[PDB]
């Protein structure tokens, strides 16, 4: 086509979605991780994660207001990944890299899994 | 704004 | 902080939100324009438009599944802006610029209003 | 990935 494009549009949209999350506006699901609860928007979770995409396209699960993750999932790893989903920023540290990578593999967040693999390989 |  | 950032994350999120819109997945509102109906996600509309942000933060309107726009709003202008919201691409043409600018002013989409003003000023 |  002959469209023009606003370079900062996608980033501004994600920034606003994160502001709605902060203020708990229009959040439609609670993710339960080892009795730690995280409120989010189903569409943002689907847009970032192969696991949430599969969950919320399921005819029965699409209607659930609570999703319980596997008990092996670490709440801090989930929190770091939820923050990444809404900001593009990943708080990756020596002390959390194993939990973050395991959570990203479970959530099916391939780009996060890739950078964790590379950061681990650099330290060996 | 840019030409994509 | 000491975060790393995935450059293409925001763009990939918006691309996935547009794929959900195309497939009518988790759309939670219908926008009615001169008897033309557009399905969308309330959060994306809020993230892009000052008008939708005000509408869906209202305690009564946040719960509506149908929103009727002012009858002076042109459906093609709305369609072009809805596409921009989900893609960052604006299909601005000599034949639609007046309708697009009027719709962007009503929707309170300041960056769109700005480029329309500039494109109009270049033609005078 | 970049340093923001
Ligand atoms: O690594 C990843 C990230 C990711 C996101 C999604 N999301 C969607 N895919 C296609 N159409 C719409 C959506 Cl919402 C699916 C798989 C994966 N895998
Ligand atoms: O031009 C524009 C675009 C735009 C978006 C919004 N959205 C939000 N603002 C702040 N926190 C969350 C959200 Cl969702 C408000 C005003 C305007 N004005
Ligand atoms: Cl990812
Ligand atoms: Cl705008």
């Amino acid at each position: 086509d002959s469209c023009i494009q606003f370079t900062r549009h996608a980033s501004d949209v994600l920034l606003n979605l994160n502001r709605l999350r902060s203020r708990d506006i229009l959040t439609d699901v609670v993710i339960v991780v080892s009795r730690e609860q995280f409120r989010a928007h189903k569409t943002v979770l689907m847009a970032c994660s192969g696991l949430f995409y599969s969950i919320f396209t399921d005819q029965l699960k699409c209607n659930l207001s609570v999703i319980n993750l596997d008990p092996e999932i670490n709440p801090e790893g989930f929190c770091i990944l939820l923050d990444f989903m809404y900001t593009s920023r990943l708080n990756l540290r020596e002390g959390n890299i194993m939990a973050v990578m395991a959570t990203a593999m479970y959530l099916q967040m391939e780009h996060v899994v890739d950078t964790c693999r590379k950061f681990i390989k650099a330290s060996e | 704004w840019v030409i994509p």
